[PDB]
């Protein structure tokens, strides 16, 4: 929360977005989450367009990595475009998870 | 003492509030809601709304009211008819206040989450199978079916092809158009009348007036026939008869109790019914017989009801039906009108005993009249009702187009024309 | 870290803690006879065991 | 029907302590459950062995 | 002026947050069951009539 | 605005006489246009043995028959033209006739009831009728699986005891009862020591008072041609009952251990345990939410229809334990969560669910005085138990002095190394064994 570097550690942002690299399989941030319990209740919980929107990016981006290869350049994913489709949905199941183990203890 | 506080919001609420000093207390809110609003579209939202009481609202998520409920020993229930519907809780005289407040949250802030809702409808198919065990109950809504063409024919539970398909929209559009402050009256026992009102004035910023108007209702002459594998016969055979809140609703109520409306002693032989006895002179098989009484804002029904076996049903309607016509070309002793009035007198003070009774009563006078009247009214009222007008509400079910339900093994039932 | 807070998790641990030296002590005399522990034989004079 | 269902005469296999059928068996149930009990207990001694 | 519960015979269903579920006012009306054989038959979604809404405590 | 302290001081108090039968007379008034006066009796099938075990039941067939002065309908007449209402029951231990009418009614009301328990005809050909009534109504009781199965586990619970044997008796008895055998249960049992005239609702104790002494006076208030009934106790035996029908759609199971009598101060702290098991239904909107854990996991993987807690009391004994509804495949896992609830309370109970549990049984308490029908019955059943009517005020001082440690204590002496008895309707394949569900009453770790 600094102004002062408000554009410099954007930089730093951007640079380790391209030196990661699930946006040269076609991928979005919220694609390569580790699946615990609380990201599966969350899965559950998704409109129908935007479940068969995911499933289809990973089945393309599994059969890139079994043949070694990446997609052109064109169609790489942008930064300024990832979309965080699962960050509302998480929040709330954590939320949930929380006031349960508050009631527990009190 | 201090009888009851009665008070008109300037936005068109009711509050009524009776000071007990009793160790419980009782909230209840009553809305014009109910089948009777909905249309071919939107079948069993109603039905699915009564069932999602503890969902997740803006203020109190589907956990917190479950456990905060539960940790003071308290209740939440909803009832319904095809008129009204109605919000109750209940707990301990110390706990009121925040009770209040959940109840506040489920009727005036609901959000209805695509999941939740989802996991909701196998519900449904669950409460719909539990009260079809009884058969008087699917006979009931075949009746209304048959009487009306619209606007009181809507069943109270959800049709078969429906379940699966109520949607959140549709939940949203009924409450913002049927939840408004001018259909609504809010019921206190326990509680005294300045706390009812700043709790009131937290749900008005929203609904502040009249939502929607439902249609009239327009009478069908209709019959509908299901033939089943039960073992005994279930019929029903009406005519249009009065709304409530008129002079002749009392003259139909008087001629229920003439006829016979239930019995008084255990395993008795229902000496003073005057269908009973007339059914039982030709007939020594098992049976039962009764007088309906359904009365409501705009139209109401009234007639008979058999539970027979299979090869004594025309029997017993024939039977049923003859002893009306009887009583509508004049033989009335005033012996039996004056026994009828003295059941209609003590069946009355006996249902308003209990809380329960007692502010169920409060709540149907808020909503169809709005004012409260003294149960000493009510008795003159009964006792106003002349020999002459028990005939003439005799010769108007004589004379009326009848509507028709029967289920069971229908091989010697008589159709409604013959 | 909140992983394992409250005052639950040592109320239930507040009524073992007298049969949690079944925990430990179980181990102190589990290790008798299955060891032949030389010097915490004379913990008694009871036991000459071994000839 | 199923009220002509009662139980059968249980009588030649009690313990010696049950047979009167009008003592509420206050003392004489903890008195009583010990019988093949400490056979259990003082097996697990000889299991030592 | 009042109920449809006071002029008895159009029905009412409940659901509750901790009791069960209840049908009606006098749709059991009764003396059909002291003429012999009125059965009330086993269930597939079975329920508790008493339902504990008439416990002493 | 008053407290809930307040307002238990501000309940009217009962009021008790006694006649020189020996006859008692209590009543409770609060301002109100109707009222409920009845006849509450010490009789029932425990005081009957297996010669007449259907007398007390078919005694209650012809109580609204006629009596000598209102011989046939006549008693329906006068009932049914002033709107009041006649109804009755019968337990293992008590009787009791009931009116509801107007309050200005009342000394109508007080006369024919005690012309219904003194004078009742019994003539002979109301009898032969009555058998056939109650030979249907036999064959009707056993559709209703709730009610074989609770007469299964007072067979095997109480098995060579006057206990153990039902209210209705068995076929036998009811085709040879004779007129003889009716009048020897009536003067033997309708004694005025034994009875109890309670009233409730717009009545003065005064009133009621004078009516006793005009119309009950009469009654034999000795003990002459004596019949004091030297009191056997009964004993509890574990053991089981199972009977195997594939054919019917669910299973019935009941269970339950030894509990205390009516007077035991045991009684309060035991169903503050019970309220924490608490009950469920599948027609219950809150499931998966509820705080009682048998209640959340039964709705989270759909393992049963219903299931309830008791506590059955007697006057010096009683059954403690739960009944459950579920299908085929769902017996197993039923009796292992239910079982090891009873063994989280006798260890490791804590002091926020004694607390939820005191405020349920503090709730259900005042909830069943609401009316002047279950305030009447309270009023005449607790003179046959207590000896006196506890009022509400001592409920909650009781009530106030449990706590986590106290329910542990109670737990332990009532359900721990003790023999359970059992009884089961089909399908019940999968009920597990005896010797399983006894090891299931003590702990491993603990």
């Amino acid at each position: 929360a600094v102004a002062a570097s408000s554009k410099w550690l954007e930089g730093i942002r951007k640079w380790y977005y391209n030196a990661a690299g699930f946006n040269k399989l076609g991928l979005m941030r919220d694609d390569t989450i580790y699946e615990d319990d609380d990201v599966k209740e969350a899965i559950r919980r998704l409109p129908e367009n935007l479940y068969n929107d995911r499933v289809f990016r990973i089945k393309r981006a599994l059969d890139l990595t079994m043949r070694q290869q990446i997609l052109p350049k064109e169609q790489w994913t942008k930064y300024e475009e990832d979309k965080f489709y699962l960050e509302p949905y998480l929040k709330e199941v954590i939320r949930e998870r929380k006031e349960r183990e508050e009631w527990a203890k009190k | 003492p201090q009888d009851l506080e009665f008070t008109r919001l300037p936005n068109g609420l009711v509050i009524a509030s009776l000071e007990n000093y009793a160790p419980a207390s009782r909230i209840g809110l009553f809305i014009k809601a109910g089948s009777r609003y909905e249309d071919s579209n939107n079948l069993g939202t109603s039905h699915l709304l009564r069932l999602a009481s503890s969902l997740t609202t803006k203020g109190a998520s589907s956990f917190k009211i479950t456990r905060g409920i539960e940790a003071v020993g308290g209740k939440l229930s909803v009832t319904s008819t095809r008129e009204s519907m109605a919000y109750t809780v209940e707990c301990l005289r110390d706990d009121i206040e925040i009770l209040m407040e959940f109840l506040l949250n489920v009727t005036a802030a609901p959000e209805f989450r695509r999941w939740e809702v989802a996991a909701l409808q196998s519900q449904l198919r669950i409460d719909k199978a539990v009260a079809f065990q009884n058969p008087q109950a699917q006979v009931l809504e075949n009746l209304h079916a048959a009487a009306y063409r619209n606007a009181l024919a809507n069943s109270l539970y959800c049709p078969d092809y429906r379940i699966g398909k109520v949607t959140p929209d549709q939940l949203h559009y009924y409450v913002q158009n049927h939840f408004t402050s001018a259909r609504m009256a809010l019921i206190g026992l326990g509680v005294s009348h300045p706390v009812l009102k700043q709790v009131a004035e937290r749900f008005l910023n929203m609904r502040g007036g009249l939502g929607l108007s439902g249609a009239k209702a327009k009478y069908r002459g209709g019959e509908i026939r299901d033939q089943n594998g039960d073992s005994l016969v279930h019929a029903a055979l009406v005519a249009e008869s009065a709304a409530t809140g008129s002079a002749e609703a009392n003259a139909f109520s008087v001629l229920q109790h003439v006829l016979g409306a239930g019995p008084h002693v255990k395993r008795g032989s229902n000496a003073t019914s005057s269908l009973y006895q007339a059914v039982a002179k030709g007939v020594h098989q098992p049976f039962d017989v009764s007088a309906f009484n359904a009365s409501y804002s705009d139209s109401g029904l009234f007639g008979i009801y058999t539970i027979s076996q299979a090869a004594s049903a025309g029997d017993v309607i024939k039977s049923a039906y003859d002893q009306v016509k009887a009583i509508a070309q004049g033989n009335l002793s005033n012996t039996d009108v004056q026994a009828a009035k003295n059941k209609l007198k003590a069946g009355y003070l006996m249902s308003v005993e209990s809380s329960e009774g007692f502010l169920d009563e409060v709540g149907s006078q808020a909503l169809v009249a709005g004012s409260y009247m003294q149960p000493s009214t009510v008795l003159q009222q009964i006792d106003s009702v002349a020999d002459a007008d028990v005939i003439n509400a005799a010769k108007k079910f004589v004379s009326g187009r009848k509507s028709m339900a029967a289920s069971g093994n229908l091989g010697h039932t008589p159709f409604v024309d013959e | 870290l909140s992983r394992f807070l409250g005052p639950r998790y040592r109320e239930l641990a507040r009524n073992w803690i007298p049969t949690a030296s079944m925990w430990g002590a179980v181990g102190a005399v589990g290790l008798v006879w299955a060891t032949d522990w030389r010097l915490i034989l004379d913990w008694v004079p009871y036991i000459n065991g071994k000839f | 029907s199923h009220t002509d269902i009662r139980v059968p005469d249980f009588s030649d296999y009690r313990r010696a302590e049950v047979l009167d059928s009008t003592k509420s068996s206050k003392e004489s149930s903890d008195a009583r459950k010990g019988f093949s009990y400490l056979i259990t207990a003082t097996t697990t001694v000889g299991v030592a062995y | 002026m009042l109920s449809v519960a006071s002029r008895s015979g159009p029905f009412a269903p409940v659901l509750s947050a901790t009791s069960r579920g209840v049908a009606g006012a006098l749709r059991p009306l009764v003396q059909a069951a002291l003429p012999a054989t009125s059965e009330s038959p086993v269930l597939d979604a079975k329920r508790s009539f008493l339902c504990r809404e008439s416990l002493s405590g | 605005t008053a407290t809930y302290a307040q307002a238990l001081q501000s309940v009217p108090e009962t009021q008790v006489s006694q006649l020189d039968n020996g006859l008692r007379v209590a009543s409770e008034q609060s301002s109100q246009p109707t009222c409920t006066v009845g006849v509450w009796i010490d009789a029932g099938s425990r005081y009957e043995n297996e010669k007449n075990n259907g007398a007390g039941y078919f005694v209650e067939h012809l109580a609204f028959k006629g009596t000598k002065n209102r011989p046939g309908s006549a008693l329906e007449k006068e009932v049914e033209s002033m709107g009041a209402h006649l109804n009755a029951y019968s337990t293992r231990e008590h009787t009791a006739y009931y009116i509801k009418a107007l309050s200005k009614d009342l000394p109508k009301a007080v006369e024919l009831l005690a012309d219904i328990v003194q004078n009742c005809s019994l003539e002979d050909s109301q009898i032969e009728k009555e058998r056939d009534v109650i030979l249907q109504e036999l064959q009707e009781n056993d559709s209703s699986m709730r009610d074989v199965v609770f007469d299964y586990l007072h067979a095997t619970a109480f098995q060579g005891t006057p206990l153990a044997q039902s209210v209705e008796g068995p076929s036998e008895n009811v085709r040879k009862l004779s007129r003889a055998d009716l009048t020897e249960y009536v003067s033997q049992h309708y004694k005025a020591p034994r009875m109890v005239l309670a009233a409730a609702g717009g009545v003065e104790h005064r009133q009621l008072l004078d009516l006793a002494q005009k119309h009950f006076s009469s009654l034999s208030g000795t003990y002459v041609e004596d019949a004091v009934p030297a009191f056997t106790p009964c004993r509890f035996t574990g053991s089981e009952i199972r009977h195997r029908d594939d054919a019917l759609p669910l299973a019935h199971v009941a269970i339950a251990v030894e509990g205390p009598g009516w007077a035991n101060p045991d009684n309060v702290p035991l169903q503050v345990a019970n309220a924490i098991i608490g009950h469920y239904d599948s027609t219950y909107g809150g499931g998966t939410h509820m705080s009682s854990t048998l209640a959340s996991v039964a709705a989270t993987r759909k393992l049963c229809q219903s299931f309830q807690t008791f506590n059955i009391c007697y006057a010096e004994t009683g059954l403690l334990g739960a009944h459950f509804v579920c299908d085929n495949m769902s017996i197993d896992d039923m009796m292992f969560f239910l079982q090891g609830q009873w063994m989280r309370l006798c260890t490791s109970a804590t002091e926020s669910e004694v607390v939820r549990g005191k405020n349920i049984l503090r709730n259900a308490l005042v909830s069943h005085l609401d009316g002047t029908t279950p305030v009447c019955e309270d009023i005449g059943r607790s003179l046959l138990t207590y000896g006196r009517r506890i009022p509400l005020a001592e409920w909650e001082s009781r009530i106030a002095e449990v706590d986590a440690s106290v329910v542990r204590e109670v737990c332990s002496k009532y359900f721990y190394d003790q023999c359970p008895a059992v009884a089961g309707l089909g399908p019940i394949e999968q009920l597990p064994d005896y010797n399983r569900i006894r090891s299931g009453m003590f702990w491993l770790r603990f």
